């Protein structure tokens, strides 16, 4: 699953979460089993 | 104090009863004894442990 988020957003995608990502766009399931991997794209602006 | 015997026991079941009951009020290391505080003070995956 794949997705652009300011840096500050990241933190919310973790499992049983909350905040605006993980209520309307993103949510992880409780008992999730995987990775969240991500990274700074700041040169691409 | 000769039905001492039987006073014992109805005092004994009462006490073990009270102390399972009292015991509801217990924080075990939680944050409240009340479950509706966890539930309303906390995210979920901090309220679970």
């Amino acid at each position: 699953d794949s997705f652009v988020i300011r840096g500050d957003e990241v933190r919310q995608i973790a499992p049983g979460q909350t905040g605006k990502i993980a209520d309307y766009n993103y949510k992880l399931p409780d008992d999730f089993t995987g990775c969240v991997i991500a990274w700074n794209s700041n040169n691409l602006d | 104090s000769a039905l001492g015997k039987l006073q014992d026991v109805v005092n004994q079941n009462a006490q073990a009863l009270n102390t399972l009951v009292k015991q509801l009020s217990s924080n075990f290391g939680a944050i409240s004894s009340v479950l509706n505080d966890i539930l309303s003070r906390l995210d979920k995956v901090e309220a679970e442990v």
